[PDB]
């Protein structure tokens, strides 16, 4: 019995079908586009890490642009927002930033306060009480 | 050459060689083959016990 | 006695027994190992 | 002293503000599958995991950390009150991702594996966003 | 050649002016440990990999508990710069049967019973 | 212009490396954190004599779990059932 | 992969949900045959399961067309047009109940 690949075009054309937006002959060779869909592959598992990443970053210039239109900076800003126990990420502030512009800037006028608060406490010497919103709510 | 219900027969081997070895024994049934398999040698202790039922 | 009866009854509701329905007792024909794909593929062991 | 004050007269006001109903479209953020949500009334959110909720049930978001309206922002710290703000959405759709391709390769060393991978999805839309007076 | 270390005996020997800083009590010593590796195994010798499989210190981050016994303590000694060592403080006793589903080690190293998720009223 | 010869940090002539403010930082909160660890390693509950033998008893029936799971290795069980169960293949309807 | 295919953004039929709940699969379609060993699992999937998903939900029309076939296939049509075709070659039952109340749920 001699047996002959019969289904040949089935298995290059699933190859193929992924590399027909590409530019000159890695589009229709099967030799030339096997090492470029491979390639399209890796690149797709290994951006999800930097898509994430990118996200983030991006996110931290347009708080940082916000926070600069208050008088503040992006260290003054989620540091002081995390000692009121206002548990926000960066993708919120950054939408808020952009859709809320009123809350966004309640948000920096208590982000502010509990640094103009932090500083007071610094110079005493503990004698006068903590600030008003420098109180922090215990969960047991 | 084990006929019938040879769960019957695992419980009362395992109850006999208890005993003898302080521990469950480890045995594999074969339903299909119709066959017992037991580890450890238990050659002449288990041929002097089927003579007593009679087999 | 109930073993033996119990392999018989149970049967007759199967269907057909025939030369589709057979197959070998499992762990009884090993799978061939062919030097094909990536595992035995690139130097064959 | 003077501004423990200064603060219930703000707060009456923004709490009188909720009795007779001066406030339109209220957007809350909420926590929900590990993610905080910027969410309004009649809006969709896709969610990357299954809820094991029929679709069509109305369900409540427990965890709201902002509320927030034209004039007035409530904050939580971290979550309000359950007496304070209610967020309730409805399971319209659970469907799988599209095929996500995880190919990982190594030159010179013949590693070459592609597996593909359909996560599970739901999305929820957020019915209605109600508050009650209870900030005194 | 690199190999392995003798620490002397008199680099734990507490002196009283560090039992005034970490809050420890030599008279009463605390009776269970929370280590908690801090570095990777990865780029150190072999000894101090088995020893963390050993101390149950595979994932990073996961506190453990151990006894203040010298055995025990022996093996901490090999890999204390890998690891954190807190002690474990129970301000409300041992766990009973009935307290089993309710506790939660803190950060601070105290072993709460009533794990109520509630804000404190006072 | 500024050749190192060779390679960068290898050589008798290397590409000079400078310790940062915040590497000095760093190494010094990893210093303080295990020299709080040399302070809680010299305070044993108890000594060398009372802690021998208080955990032989757990330690040896570990091991026997061990040893009963090592023993226990043994071929399943075949059933008749499963066998027959393959002829549903050529099930169909009359 | 995503630029080499297409893609959409996140939406609904109608606004789904807003009002109330509409289910948007619409018709079922199965091909099962008398006679082959493929459609054995899609067979004891008619005669016992398909009459109780039938009970569950109302507003979808079931079809079962039996007729001699090499892949027993399942064919799910929406209301916004779309028609999804499926292959239960050779499924267990439990797989097959699954994949069914997967295309109820979808829009
Ligand atoms: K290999
Ligand atoms: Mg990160
Ligand atoms: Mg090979
Ligand atoms: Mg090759
Ligand atoms: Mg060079």
């Amino acid at each position: 019995l001699r047996n002959r690949v019969t289904d040949r075009y089935f298995r290059i054309q699933e190859v193929l079908k992924h590399a027909r937006h590409f530019r000159g002959r890695k589009n229709r060779c099967y030799r030339l586009a096997v090492r470029t869909v491979i390639r399209a592959f890796v690149k797709c598992t290994k951006a999800r890490y930097l898509k994430k990443k990118n996200m983030r970053t991006l996110w931290i210039n347009r708080i940082t642009a916000a926070s600069q239109e208050h008088g503040l900076k992006y260290p003054a800003l989620i540091g002081n927002l995390v000692k009121c126990q206002v548990e926000l990420n960066r993708k919120v502030l950054a939408d808020l930033a952009i859709y809320e512009p009123k809350t966004f800037k309640s948000l920096a006028a208590l982000a502010s306060r509990r640094r103009h608060e932090g500083f007071a406490a610094a110079l005493g010497d503990g004698k006068e009480p903590e600030g008003i919103f420098s109180r922090v709510v215990q969960y047991h | 050459k084990v006929e019938g219900d040879i769960w019957a027969l695992q419980k009362d081997v395992e109850d006999f060689l208890s005993p003898l070895l302080g521990k469950t024994p480890v045995t594999q049934v074969n339903e299909v083959t119709g066959t017992l398999r037991i580890k450890g040698y238990f050659d002449q202790e288990l041929k002097a016990w089927l003579l007593e039922k009679g087999f | 006695q109930g073993g033996g009866a119990r392999a018989l009854d149970l049967l007759r509701g199967l269907p057909r027994v025939s030369l589709a329905n057979l197959k070998p007792n499992p762990g009884s024909k090993k799978p061939e190992r062919r030097p094909r794909g990536r595992r035995r593929g690139r130097k064959c062991g | 002293v003077e501004e423990t004050r200064h603060h219930a007269e703000v707060v009456k006001k923004v709490n009188e503000m909720i009795v007779t109903g001066q406030y339109g479209r209220l957007f809350a953020v909420v926590h929900f599958a590990s993610r905080q949500w910027k969410v309004t009334s009649e809006d969709l959110i896709l969610i990357g995991n299954e809820l094991d909720l029929a679709c069509g049930e109305r369900i409540r978001l427990e965890k709201v950390l902002l509320v927030g309206a034209d004039n007035f922002t409530l904050l939580g710290k971290p979550l309000l009150g359950k007496d304070l703000v209610r967020v309730e959405a409805t399971v319209i759709e659970k469907t799988e991702s599209w095929p996500r391709i995880i190919m990982r390769f190594r030159k010179r060393k013949n590693f070459k594996k592609k597996r593909i991978v359909t996560t599970p999805q739901t999305v929820l839309r957020i019915n209605s966003i109600e508050i009650a007076p209870c900030l005194l | 050649k690199f190999t392995r270390s003798r620490i002397p005996e008199k680099v734990f020997q507490a002196s009283p002016e560090d039992h005034e800083k970490y809050g420890g009590d030599p008279q009463n010593p605390h009776k269970l440990h929370i280590v908690t590796r801090i570095k990777s195994t990865r780029r150190r010798p072999y000894w101090e990999k088995d020893i963390i499989k050993m101390l149950g210190l595979e994932k990073a981050h996961t506190p453990q508990v151990h006894k203040n016994i010298p055995s025990v303590n022996a093996k901490l000694k090999v890999v204390k710069h890998l690891i954190r060592i807190k002690p474990l403080k129970l301000p409300q006793g041992l766990p009973a049967e009935e307290n089993m589903s309710n506790t939660c080690l803190k950060s601070t190293g105290e072993l709460v019973v009533q794990w109520h998720l509630k804000p404190v009223e006072q | 212009r500024g050749r190192i010869p060779g390679r960068q940090w290898i050589g008798k002539h290397r590409r000079p490396r400078f310790v940062s403010l915040r590497a000095k930082q760093n190494m010094i909160r990893r210093l303080e954190i295990e020299a709080e660890n040399h302070y809680w390693l010299s305070m044993p509950y108890m000594t060398r004599e009372q802690e021998r033998g208080h955990a032989a008893v757990r330690r040896r029936e570990a091991f026997e779990a061990i040893k009963a799971a090592a023993t226990s290795k043994f071929p399943p069980h075949r059933f008749i059932a499963d066998q027959l169960d393959h002829l549903n293949v050529t099930k169909k309807w009359s | 992969t995503a630029r080499g295919t297409p893609s959409r953004f996140l939406a609904s039929v109608l606004h789904n949900g807003l009002g109330r709940y509409v289910q948007q699969l619409q018709r079922l379609s199965f091909s099962v045959s008398r006679d082959g060993a493929s459609s054995r699992g899609a067979r004891e999937f008619v005669e016992r399961e398909v009459i109780d998903f039938a009970r569950r939900n109302p507003g979808v029309v079931i079809y079962v067309n039996s007729r001699p076939c090499c892949v027993p296939r399942v064919v799910a049509e929406y209301l916004n047009g779309a028609v999804r075709e499926e292959s239960i070659h050779c499924k267990s039952v439990e797989e097959i109940s699954t994949l069914v109340q997967k295309l109820a749920d979808q829009s």
